[PDB]
This record gives structure tokens, sequence and C-alpha cells, in this order.
């Protein structure tokens, strides 16, 4: 996030990082129950990647963070990789995650929810501060 | 869901 | 390098066909635009959320998923529109 | 555009 501010530690309990096997992070996730991650199809999600959630300091080495294993990867029939539209995978927990005061799911809209234009909104990550 | 332990603050 | 602790950022909902002024036929019905409003999501940020707070709880409204590839925080961001996919999502879950 |  460009021009965004540092969060609360443990402020927003769904948000995980997903970690390669060198311990990259490469993208994020939302825990949605304590078996089941949503993340973006494109990704490119594998069994070999890691969820880490708890987090808030990657370059601590003190925080309690739960370093989970993926079982399967769902990727939605529909995504089309050359539009990146339906842009959505599910990850199933091989270890469920073990909620507390930091890790805990946000909740899905109902199909026919509506959220107006100029609402105003949140969005996190450990995304790029500037390009 | 949707209801942090620790109140983000904005 | 991406940054050691987590951020984030406030940022505004747009329309469908106002975000076509900018992205024109790439914005897609499972697309929700949000930002041009000072602040981008950015490359690393994908997968993660943009939840708004609906009766009291924060709700998942859209997937960080693409835009400008500098992340210029005039042009607004391409965010999956999580209404769009949760029938898929609860059939997933329902199944597995 | 690139993935985010």
């Amino acid at each position: 996030i460009v021009n965004g501010e540092e969060a609360v530690p443990g402020s927003w309990p769904w948000q995980v990082s997903l970690q390669d096997k060198t311990g990259f992070h490469f993208c994020g996730g939302s825990l949605i129950n304590e078996n089941w991650v949503v993340t973006a199809a494109h990704c490119g999600v594998t069994t070999s990647d890691v969820v880490v959630a708890g987090e808030f300091d990657q370059g601590s080495s003190s925080e309690k963070i739960q370093k989970l294993k993926i079982a399967k990867v769902f990727k939605n029939s529909k995504y089309n990789s050359l539009t990146i539209n339906n842009d959505i995978t599910l990850l199933k927990l091989s270890t469920a995650a073990s909620f507390s005061q930091t890790v805990s799911a946000v909740c899905l809209p109902s199909a026919s929810d509506d959220f107006a234009a100029g609402t105003t909104c949140v969005t996190t990550g450990w995304g790029l501060t500037r390009y | 869901c949707g209801v942090p332990a620790i109140q983000p603050v904005l | 390098n991406t940054p050691d602790r987590l951020q984030q950022a406030s940022l505004p909902l747009l329309s469908n066909t106002n975000c076509k002024k900018y992205w024109g036929t790439k914005i897609k019905d499972a697309m929700i635009c949000a930002g041009a409003s000072g602040v981008s999501s950015c490359m690393g940020d994908s997968g993660g959320p943009l939840v708004c707070k609906k009766n009291g709880a924060w709700t998942l409204v859209g997937i960080v998923s693409w835009g400008s590839s500098t992340c210029s925080t005039s042009t607004p961001g391409v965010y999956a529109r999580v209404t769009a996919l949760v029938n898929w999502v609860q059939q997933t879950l329902a199944a597995n | 555009s690139w993935p985010w």
C-alpha cells in the first residue's frame, strides 16, 4: 500500500501472509473460518506454500504466529487468466487455525448486499509502499 | 465474524 | 522490498461505470474499483482484503486483484467483487 | 497494468 499507515498490531485478525518455501511474502489472504482462506487466483498458490496467521512485523521473531500448511487449492472454475476476471481462490488448510485475540475471521457478504460508490472502506497488506 | 478483539484505529 | 509491518489505508469505492473512464473494457462485472484518492494497493497486496463495515462488522467486499503498474495514487485499483463470487465460495465450502 |  502506497501512502498508507501502520496498523495497530493484531487489529486485522483475518489478514494472512502467503509465503513460499523460502519465506518470501508474495500475496495476502483472509481467513473466513478456521479451515479456509480466500485469496486471489492469480497469486498462483500451490500446496508447497505456507499461510502465516497472526503476523504483524515480518522482521520480528517474537510474534506468536501460526504457520499453516495448505491441503488443497481451489481455483474458481470461472477464473480467466487473460482478463484476470473472477480472481478468487480458496485454500483449504491441512492444519486448522487456532482463533485468538489476533486470529479470527472476516465476514462474507450476502450475494444481494449493496455497497455504494463513495463508501469508505479499508484495505490492508504487506505490499510495496513505494514503486 | 468481522469484529476484531483488538479494535483498529483509522 | 515489501515493508515489515502491516499497513492499512482507507479509500472509497467507485462505480464500474466511472471506473471505466480509467480502465475501459478491462473492467468486468466481477470487478469493483476503489481508490484514486491518494492511496493505492500495490504489488504484494494481491489476494488481501478490501473490507467495509456493514451492520457493525467488517465484511469482505473485494480481493486485491490488479491496477496501475506504478501503483499510481490517482488511478483506481481493481479488486475481485466478492458479492459476485460468494455463491461459489459457499458451494465450495459445502462440498469439501 | 500489472497483477497486484
